[PDB]
């Protein structure tokens, strides 16, 4: 199924979103590190920065995590952008999300506990400013993709679906309760 | 605050730098949101597309022929610094001094003979220059000609090669234009932040394009975080420097993404630590912030280089690092000429850093 297969039913139907993903996101990697994208294809590199806008994210995070349904194009937009993340190399070090947890979830995350998202998982290499909760991610799963972005700024690093993390680490500070996550592969 | 304590530790410690973090894009933050469509989180951030202002570069207030001595500073200084230095390399701090250019050291040297810090600088401005962008797969040939048969050598030969680096040439020897290696902790050494000056200078007009060019150079051998961080933020200290700004100006704190341990250097902990407290080890972090405590305690670029090369152990790096930073501070006209004399290939090095700087393009707009 071919990434153009896969949105097309969600925009107009005269336009190919797909090519469109894929030129900016060349582009943008031409400038950014050029060599990082000779490892991707059309479809691989286009899905990728797919997943960074509004509407192909809105679309594809809340089915792969159940609360709208899987289809089998948003499944083979999923596979076009892990094929592309499965090329680049391994970020190997610590990596923030931060974020706001209903309570139920929160009380989830314990120490010795294990953790398993459907959806992708957004991180970034840098100190999170915003969130009840700052989760730190460790693994090697995760890949840095600023370099699809126009000003290669906000180190995302991006972890595929149902990748399992134990949750090793947990306080709260100030007021914000710290988690840490360690990918068990 | 002890820089080789676990990340765990030093991220909250660092929640008193939560301010040196650029905020979340509108999308950023939505991709965070536990629910996207219910957001949680503020909402006031800007578009992804945007420029943030971090990377609005100043413009320079000094004079061009002030920046092109700053300029050539920095990559002159590299060798400077990489020439001194070598005389200790490996050795017990306080052992021995070393306060001139005199060569020996592991490898034996001439005075004046640069190693490996240099060769690779030079590798990475010749193919600035040749291909007018970073063009990771000619880097590499140049750095293979260096590593197999001596080009770019104080020397002829190639004699000092770091082992990350040469498993990287090995590897990209084997397997070609599109390897990556090297992610591991253990593999977060010097290698790249000492062949850093070409990159800040090619692109001393463009902020962002320090940033991306920064990082990549790294990851032509070292694709470790911290290495290709640190390339970042000395990258941004080399341009801040070039354009004229004052070393307060410049060791000041940063709105910049950073891995904890680099930020805690951007947010000036060194500033506060007495020399037993400084390693100058071949760890990435260790190196970069010597280099940066031995500029923040001296005054000149005679005594910043002496202070570095001094703290032994991987001297040469500490020193190669400092004399890129503190000769984008005081300028080449500032290096003492006595040095400049015994230095191999002094002209030419001094004549690829002009050269890179006035191919500099201008910002993106």
């Amino acid at each position: 199924h071919h990434h153009s297969q896969d949105p097309e039913n969600l925009y107009f139907q005269g336009q190919e979103q797909a090519k469109v993903w894929t030129q900016t996101a060349r582009a943008n990697a031409e400038k950014n590190n050029a060599q990082l994208s000779t490892l991707l294809t059309d479809d691989q590199i286009g899905a990728i920065y797919g997943y960074t806008t509004n509407e192909g994210y809105t679309a594809l995070n809340p089915a792969l995590r159940g609360q709208t349904p899987l289809t089998p194009e948003l499944e083979a937009f999923t596979g076009h952008v892990t094929d592309g993340l499965n090329k680049l190399p391994a970020y190997n070090g610590e990596t923030y999300r931060g974020t706001t947890l209903p309570a139920h979830i929160l009380e989830q995350n314990q120490i010795g506990g294990t953790v398993s998202d459907g959806g992708f998982m957004s991180t970034s290499a840098k100190t999170p400013f915003d969130g009840d909760v700052s989760i730190s991610v460790r693994g090697n799963s995760g890949k840095q993709i600023d370099f699809l972005s126009k000003y290669k700024n906000e180190a995302e690093v991006l972890y595929p679906p149902n990748t399992r993390f134990e949750v090793i680490n947990r306080i709260e500070q100030n007021g914000t309760t710290h988690l840490l996550y360690r990918e068990i592969p | 605050i002890d820089l080789r304590e676990d990340t765990w530790t030093l991220q909250l410690y660092a929640q008193r730098y939560k301010g040196l973090s650029p905020k979340n894009s509108r999308e950023l933050q939505l991709r965070m949101e536990y629910d996207p469509l219910k957001p949680n989180l503020p909402t006031s951030g800007e578009e992804q597309n945007s420029k943030p202002e971090w990377l609005n570069t100043p413009p320079c207030l000094i004079p061009e022929s002030e920046s092109l001595d700053k300029a050539k500073g920095a990559l002159v200084g590299l060798a400077i610094g990489d020439a001194i230095g070598t005389t200790l390399e490996f050795l017990p701090r306080d052992k021995l001094h070393v306060n001139d250019m005199v060569g020996g050291g592991p490898f034996r040297l001439q005075p004046g003979e640069w190693t490996d810090d240099t060769s690779m600088a030079l590798c990475l401005a010749e193919s600035y220059i040749s291909a007018g962008r970073l063009d990771i797969t000619l880097f590499r040939e140049k750095l293979v000609r260096w590593y197999r048969h001596g080009e770019n050598s104080s020397n002829g030969r190639c004699f000092d090669i770091g082992n990350t680096t040469r498993n990287a040439l090995e590897q990209y020897l084997k397997h070609g234009a599109s390897w990556f290696g090297n992610t591991e902790p253990e593999t977060a050494g010097n290698a790249a932040i000492i062949r850093q000056a070409p990159t800040s200078i090619f692109r001393r007009k463009s902020l962002q394009r320090t940033f991306a060019d920064s990082d990549s150079q790294s990851m032509a051998t070292h694709c470790a975080p911290e290495s290709m961080a640190s390339c970042q933020f000395l990258g941004f200290i080399l341009n801040y420097l070039i354009n004229g700004s004052s070393r307060e100006k410049a060791f000041s704190p940063h709105v910049m993404p950073l891995p904890v341990r680099v930020l805690l250097i951007n947010a000036g902990e060194y500033k506060e630590k007495k020399r037993d407290e400084i390693r100058s080890s071949g760890y990435v972090i260790d190196t970069l912030e010597a280099a940066m405590w031995a500029v923040w305690n001296t005054d000149n670029f005679h005594d910043a280089i002496l202070l570095a090369a001094n703290l032994g152990d991987d001297a040469d790096s500490v020193a190669a690092t400092t004399g890129q930073i503190a000769g984008a501070l005081y300028g080449y006209s500032n290096i003492p000429k006595p040095w400049l004399d015994k230095l191999v290939q002094q002209e030419r090095i001094s004549n690829l850093a002009e050269q890179l700087f006035y191919m500099a393009p201008e910002e993106d707009f």
